[PDB]
């Protein structure tokens, strides 16, 4: 009745599936990506490299391994550590990255920012591979 | 000498930087700061605009003088157009702070012509209910970094809410070493709060620490006779590129790189002269700051090392050699005593008495107490004192097994004293392993 | 812990010299300010029950701590270990500072039931 | 305008302590450290040179009888206070209790409270809190040094 | 990539010396413009394309007055060409790496 | 009677510990409580701010839109309005009771249209087409204690003031038992939701449990930071009585972000102000100046902040920041004090972008002595020697010692090691460590550069970078003696 009635008889079946896409914010990860530019993609792709070989990954570590990525390939030219930060945060705002806030856990155990990943491989797989000038970070 | 007297009075002064606010010393390097820190009260105290900025530092590099310096600026000439609300980090904690904040606005309210009264509660809706011409509040919060924990930041929350949506004008100085203050900061509060963050300037090169010697020990005012005296005998000496005092500023630019340690040497280089001839003799040749840096260093390793007696040095060497060739580099009482009364048999074999077990138990304890052994994984001093009562409530495993069984670890190892014990010492050879 | 033995110590001794005639904080300053407050000198005896079953490291710094009290006048300290191994066992569990301490005015008797049948 | 007395041995730190314990607050630091192992002579030749000037106000604190951090607040509360007394004893003041200060920040309030009632003398003066063996507190943590270095900054300047 | 950048220069303007110092500069304003100017799904097909108009107004000014560039090579409306690169000259034209990029 | 410890700053509030079940002998011995004069809100502190004003402040050409910038001065939110309006509008015409769930990332105006969804609300309410209904706000990060919202609720209604818990069984008294005809509707935003979540979870449970009375009237609009948060805090009967409905605020995009910064430049921007010369004092309609804010300016700093977060807070700041930066100028070119056309032009945006991206680190790290470099520089060879992240102490302190006593052939550590190891002074014996060590390591350890556990062997203790160690490095081989060896 409500999305009836503020888009204004018996109300349809419509209306049901109206209020199942209005309140299931059905978000793809397809759809993440292709909102992305060439540069987020890349620092995507190397948060997830980082991710793939530490899994306990700060900001820095994973700065430290898109740096050596990045002179290992040569694309572009590198950022600094706070547009680095800012990237991830743009992530965070497409929804595809969080950086979250946590203890470590070796000898000296402090509070670090940290990256988890809430997107699922296979759909970013499929689209970084079609990308020509990203696949040295797949 | 009362004319030497007064000299010696105003240069302690000015290193102490307690002259009055008309004549307070700001170094050339210290002028954009400063400025800067100049506009942002300004613009609260006069102009009514709410600010929150958060000063970024090392200690010492003059967040709190500069901060000081300004509120007694502004002091002087709109005293009524303002109150000052200090919070120090280390002692207020989150409860604290808020019975911190309403006391200082009662005692200042009532200062310029109760919110303290009642439950904690209370207080707060107080607090919120007073701040949510106008009088401006001047937050002064020193270690913005301990409120700024990853729990809950409720009061920074609250008083970036006071600077963006309340109508009453506030300027909130933060003040911190942290050099990544903002990734602290819970997303609330850092979208709350301006991002205005100034770092403090540094020394970049010599001369800077040359022109603010400069400026701490001229005097600028004619209370003495012998004011134009010193001040050519400081000219002559800072002019000249090798005088003793050049050195030393370039030693402590190339070590500390700190005008607070220069200025607490250069004070009782000062205070210890009895004439005016001896203040010059003084800081021409620079010969107190040479004592005084061998006595800064009179109780490191090196010096308890030399205080040592004979018997004190034979049981740290043959400890040593025993960690040495142990794995982990721990050791006990009585495997040291057995290194000991081996290198004592083998001296004696080519006469140096040698000690029982029973007394070398006190030399021990003395080693121990001058922080030569540490006991095996041994925390120490906690950072708080929640985590030292925890510790307090606990026996340890260590200090319920006898004396001579307690694993210990060496706080110098052989190649140390290899290097600074004497060649003539005769247990020099027992250094190697 | 020796904050809990010296909290003890003066609780009781608070508690004894009110019942055999405001509050006060429970450390050795109360030692210091016993004539102040009660107008009488202070004669203070420790029975250690058990002491082979105490931490030898917080006893050693307990009277450590009580040696403090030796720089006032009006304050005579009295000490009874009760010991069930041995003398020497004792002596190498406590460092030699406190043995050269206690050796100054020390006396030795045995309790056991069987002394001398 | 001070007396430098003789130790036989600490004639440097005779010299120190006469550059740095005056009783003039300008050209005084907040906070000065005695450091040095035991039996050193740290105490003697504080006394020695606190004895030689009768006119500067020290007041004597043993933390190693506090034990804790709570007993050192509320020892400081009360020895000032007792102090302040002696000192001037025609000032009329109010009694605050030692025993409500749980808090360092208590104890920032209670000295404002303390100090703002002696506005009536003529000239700035020192008072010399002392506190000999400061790490040989029983309870000590990394942290509670700190408070005692800004301790100063919540205090007036004008006092 | 050096393709894109080659192909989106040649369609503006109609080796390695002077198409080669327009190429460098569309390079690096193309990679600074990715930090500092943010373009939705649409516009970023040009990101490439106004960048390298803009090198060419510089060729324009500096060195050669008989260069000549036409607008409507970049793939959007020429209206909303017109304010994108309006949008990125005025933006990061004068942005303090690309000062010292010899145009010679 | 003497205590074992003592409590001497106890402060005690007044209040009350019988609930409102005990009021009356029987519900129908409870009145209409519209008409009580205590019940449904029926300041003195803001005169205690007061001065005298006895100067003249000059306002400038910037100063009207600094002001004007503010958080505290709706156009991209009108759909989330309609929703949230029509829901509680229906709510209290119905005398229903009714969870709104409203969620979103920190500024993106979800505490402001609900503020003028209410009052939109009172204003309808005030031309007698829907009943009367008192208003609350409760915000979690206001409270001291969790439970203190029971205190602020019961004592908006009722005008008691009593303990949590007796506030607590008032609330259910008055939620269930009491009848509509007896009662006032309530709306209640809860703002800060997940301030109020705690173990229990029953302040949750309570208050979206009232929401499911028959009697209760309350229409409860509670604003989160996250849509997923009944999910992962909270239980499935919490989840279940907030509802399958849930308005999510999204960032605003930057024609939206653009939309609001030229709202609040509208009368300000292209406008002429009467400016003195002689102090700077400008007046909005002697010289005729215009004032400008490029759009352009705008449209970047939206499509900036509308990438970074899509906040109204940010977006605002930084066009208020650009203002200042172009006003100090101003001011420095002038020379005015603090007693034909200006603009904000681009470059101060993109100053202000920028100042919150330079990173200080390095350059901290720059300007440092050089016995803190040489620290950093050992630590970095030690991590490129032996491949970890932590190092102890004195593998530095004998890494330090051999990078002194290899490259000694460079002229500098000719005219150093003396100075590091007996500070330029015979009658001062070799040293252990250098020269200021322990300060150049608690200065690292107090810009948060390094991390030292906690021991008390001071060799064995271990030291981790907590900054990257790329940035590390450059900083390192910008020192001209450090890149050379
Ligand atoms: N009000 C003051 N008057 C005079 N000198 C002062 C004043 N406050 C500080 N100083 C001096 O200024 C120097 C710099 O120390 P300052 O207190 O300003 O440090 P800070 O930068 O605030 O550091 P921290 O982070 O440790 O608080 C010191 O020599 C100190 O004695
Ligand atoms: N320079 C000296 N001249 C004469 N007597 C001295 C001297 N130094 C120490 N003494 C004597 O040795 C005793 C021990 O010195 P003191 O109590 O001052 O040491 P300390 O460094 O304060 O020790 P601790 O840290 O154990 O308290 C003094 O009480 C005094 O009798
Ligand atoms: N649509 C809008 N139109 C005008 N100004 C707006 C709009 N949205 C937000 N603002 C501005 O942003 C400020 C902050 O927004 P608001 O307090 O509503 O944020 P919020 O989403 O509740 O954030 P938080 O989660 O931090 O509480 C408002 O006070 C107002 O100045
Ligand atoms: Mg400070
Ligand atoms: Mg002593
Ligand atoms: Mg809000």
């Amino acid at each position: 009745i409500e999305i009836y009635e503020l888009e204004k008889g018996k109300i349809g079946l419509n209306y049901i599936a109206k209020v199942f896409s209005k309140f299931v914010n059905n978000n793809s990860t397809r759809t993440r990506i292709a909102k992305l530019n060439i540069q987020q993609k890349l620092i995507l792709c190397t948060i997830i490299q980082s991710l793939k070989l530490n899994s306990d990954a700060t900001i820095d570590e994973s700065f430290d391994h898109y740096i050596k990525a990045i002179t290992k390939t040569d694309t572009l030219a590198p950022l600094q550590r706070n547009e680095f930060l800012e990237i991830c945060t743009i992530l965070e705002t497409c929804g595809l990255v969080s950086i979250k806030k946590t203890k470590c856990k070796g000898k000296t155990k402090r509070f670090v920012d940290k990256i988890d990943v809430d997107l699922d491989m296979r759909e970013f797989y499929d689209e970084m591979t079609k990308i020509s000038i990203l696949k040295p970070f797949l | 000498d009362p004319g030497f007297g007064s000299l010696q009075r105003r240069l302690l002064q000015q290193l102490y930087g307690t002259l009055p606010t008309d004549e307070k010393i700001i170094f050339t390097y210290l002028q954009d700061c400063q400025q800067e820190i100049d506009r942002i009260i300004k613009q609260s105290i006069i102009q009514k605009e709410s600010h929150s900025v958060i000063l970024v530092g090392p200690r010492q590099s003059y967040k709190t003088y500069l901060l000081d310096y300004e509120l007694s600026l502004l002091q002087q000439s709109y005293k009524e157009q303002f109150i000052t609300i200090r919070l120090n980090g280390f002692i207020h904690s989150e409860q604290t702070a808020i019975n911190g904040i309403a006391t200082q606005l009662e005692q200042q309210l009532q200062k310029i012509h109760t919110i303290s009264s009642g439950s904690l509660t209370e207080v707060f809706e107080k607090i919120l209910l007073l701040l949510d011409t106008k009088i401006t509040v001047v937050f002064i919060f020193d270690e913005i970094d301990t409120f700024a924990g990853p729990v809950r930041q409720t009061l920074l929350y609250n008083l970036f809410d006071m600077v963006e949506h309340s109508r009453v004008p506030v300027c909130i100085f933060g003040c911190t070493t942290k050099l990544n203050i903002l990734e602290y900061l819970e997303k609330r509060v850092k979208s709350r709060f301006s991002q205005r963050v100034i770092y403090m300037p540094q020394i970049q090169n010599l001369d800077d620490m040359v022109d603010a010697v400069r400026n701490l020990l001229t005097v600028r005012s004619e209370i003495s006779p012998w004011v134009s005296q010193w001040n050519e005998t400081l000219e002559k000496e800072l002019s000249d590129p090798r005088s003793n005092l050049n050195r030393h500023i370039r030693m402590n630019f190339e070590t500390f790189r700190s005008l607070p340690t220069l200025k607490n040497s250069i004070i009782p280089l000062v205070a210890t002269s009895k004439n005016f001839g001896s203040l010059c003799t003084a800081i021409k040749s620079c010969s107190f700051l040479d004592i005084y840096n061998k006595n800064q260093l009179s109780n490191n390793l090196t010096g308890r090392l030399q205080s040592l007696s004979d018997l004190e040095l034979a049981i740290l060497i043959s400890a040593a050699r025993v960690a040495l060739r142990a794995k982990d580099g721990s050791f006990n009482f009585n495997l040291a005593y057995a290194e000991y009364e081996k290198m004592i048999k083998a001296i004696n074999s080519r006469t140096i008495k040698l000690w029982l077990k029973k007394d070398v138990k006190n030399v021990w304890e003395n080693l121990v107490q001058l922080d030569f052994f540490t006991e095996k994984s041994a925390v120490g001093l906690r950072d708080n004192a929640t985590a030292a009562f925890y510790a307090s409530n606990y026996q340890f495993q260590g200090t319920m097994i006898p004396f001579d069984l307690r694993s210990y670890q060496m706080q110098i190892i052989l190649q140390e004293l290899r290097r600074i014990i004497p060649k003539s010492n005769m247990y020099y050879s027992w250094t190697q392993l | 812990n020796v904050r809990m033995m010296l909290r003890r110590s003066m609780y009781k001794l608070y508690s004894a010299a009110d019942a055999e005639e405001n509050d006060v904080s429970y450390d050795l300053s109360l030692v210091e300010n016993f004539k102040r407050l009660f107008g009488k000198d202070l004669a203070m005896v420790f029975n250690f029950k058990d002491v082979d079953s105490i931490n030898f490291n917080t006893l050693d710094n307990f009277i450590i701590l009580l040696k403090s009290a030796f720089k006032y006048d009006h304050v005579k300290i009295s000490l009874i270990f009760n010991i069930n191994t041995n003398l020497s066992n004792i002596e190498k569990n406590l460092r030699q500072s406190t043995i050269r301490l206690l050796k100054r005015n020390y006396h030795k008797l045995d309790v056991s039931s069987n002394k001398g049948f | 305008n001070v007396t430098t007395p003789e130790v036989a041995f600490r004639e440097y730190q005779t010299n120190c302590l006469a550059s740095y314990i005056s009783a003039d607050p300008d050209i005084t630091p907040s906070n000065l450290i005695l450091q040095g192992y035991s039996g050193t002579g740290k105490t003697y030749t504080l006394k020695k040179y606190f004895n030689a000037n009768p006119n500067l106000h020290a007041v004597w604190l043993e933390p190693v009888e506090l034990v804790s951090w709570k007993p050192l607040l509320q020892a400081i509360a009360r020895t000032v206070q007792y102090k302040l007394k002696t000192l001037y004893p025609n000032i009329p003041t109010t009694d605050y209790d030692p025993l409500q200060v749980e808090e360092p920040f208590l104890l920032v309030k209670t000295l404002h409270n303390i100090f703002v009632q002696y506005e009536s003398l003529q000239e700035k003066t020192c008072l010399f809190l002392i506190l000999d063996g400061f790490d040989s507190l029983q309870d000590l943590d990394a942290a509670l040094f700190n408070k005692y270095i800004k301790l100063n900054e919540l205090l007036p300047k004008d006092s | 990539s050096m393709q894109q950048v080659q192909h989106c220069v040649a369609e503006v303007l109609r080796s390695s010396g002077y198409l080669k110092k327009l190429t460098n500069a569309t390079s690096i304003l193309y990679n600074t413009s990715l930090n500092k100017v943010m373009l939705k799904q649409d516009e970023e097909v040009a990101r490439c394309h106004i960048c390298a108009y803009i090198a060419s107004q510089k060729m324009n000014e500096k060195h050669m007055p008989d260069l000549c560039y036409y607008i409507d090579s970049i793939p959007l409306e020429p209206k909303k060409a017109k304010h994108l690169m309006n949008l990125f000259r005025q933006s990061l034209s004068n942005s303090s790496p690309m000062k010292q990029f010899a145009w010679t | 009677v003497i205590r074992k410890f003592t409590k001497k700053n106890v402060a005690r509030a007044k209040k009350k510990y019988t609930p409102f079940s005990k009021r009356f002998k029987s519900i129908a011995a409870i009145p209409d409580l519209t008409s009580l004069p205590e019940f449904y809100g029926n300041s003195r502190f803001e005169n205690k701010l007061k001065t005298t004003q006895k100067h003249q402040i000059v306002e400038t050409i910037f100063s009207k839109v600094k002001k004007q910038l503010n958080s505290s001065y709706l156009p991209a939110r009108e759909n989330e309005f309609a929703s949230i309006y029509l829901s509680a509008y229906s709510a209290i015409e119905s005398d229903s009771a009714t969870t709104i769930y409203v969620a979103g990332t920190p500024g993106v105006g979800k505490t402001l249209t609900v503020r003028e969804v209410v009052k939109e609300l009172l204003s309808s309410s005030a031309q007698r087409e829907i009943p009367d209904f008192l208003y609350v706000e409760i915000n979690g990060l206001k409270m001291v204690k969790p439970t203190d919202c029971y205190e602020t609720l019961w004592n908006k209604v009722s005008g008691e003031r009593l303990t949590w818990a007796a506030s607590m069984e008032s609330l259910e008294f008055y939620f269930k038992r009491v009848p509509k005809n007896k009662k006032k509707t309530i709306v209640v935003l809860l703002d800060e939701l997940d301030a109020m979540v705690t173990k229990s979870q029953d302040i949750m449970y309570n208050f979206f449990n009232w929401t499911t009375y028959e009697n209760a009237k309350l229409i409860v609009i509670a604003v989160a930071n996250t849509m997923d948060l009944p999910e992962r805090q909270l239980g499935n009967k919490i989840t279940s009585r907030i509802g399958f409905t849930r308005i999510m605020f999204t960032g605003y995009t930057h024609e939206e972000l653009k939309n609001i910064i030229d709202l609040r430049l509208k009368g300000l921007n292209d406008s002429f102000f009467y400016v003195d010369t002689k102090t700077g004092n400008a007046i909005l309609i002697v010289r005729k100046v215009r004032l400008r804010m490029s759009a352009d300016a705008i449209e970047i700093a939206s499509r900036k902040v509308a990438s970074v977060s899509g906040d109204a807070r940010r977006a605002l700041k930084v066009c208020k920041r650009a203002a200042e930066i172009a006003e100090k100028h101003y001011m420095a070119k002038h020379g005015y004090g603090y007693d034909g056309v200006q603009t904000v032009h681009i470059t101060h945006v993109m100053k202000a972008l920028n100042e919150t991206l330079n990173s200080h680190v390095i350059t901290f790290m720059t300007r440092l002595s050089f016995t803190a470099k040489l620290f950093i520089y050992a630590l970095l060879n030690l991590m490129k020697k032996n491949g970890s992240q932590e190092q102890e102490l004195g593998d530095i302190v004998d890494e330090i010692k051999l990078l002194i006593e290899v490259n000694g052939s460079n002229k500098f550590v000719m005219e150093i090691a003396k100075t590091l190891f007996q500070q330029g002074s015979d009658n001062i014996s070799e040293q252990l460590r250098i020269i200021s060590w322990d300060f150049v390591l608690n200065q690292l350890l107090d810009a948060g550069i390094l991390f030292k556990q906690t021991m008390k062997n001071d060799r064995i203790c271990c030291v981790k970078l907590n900054i990257s160690v790329e940035e590390a490095k450059r900083a390192m081989n910008e020192d001209e003696t450090l890149r050379n060896l």
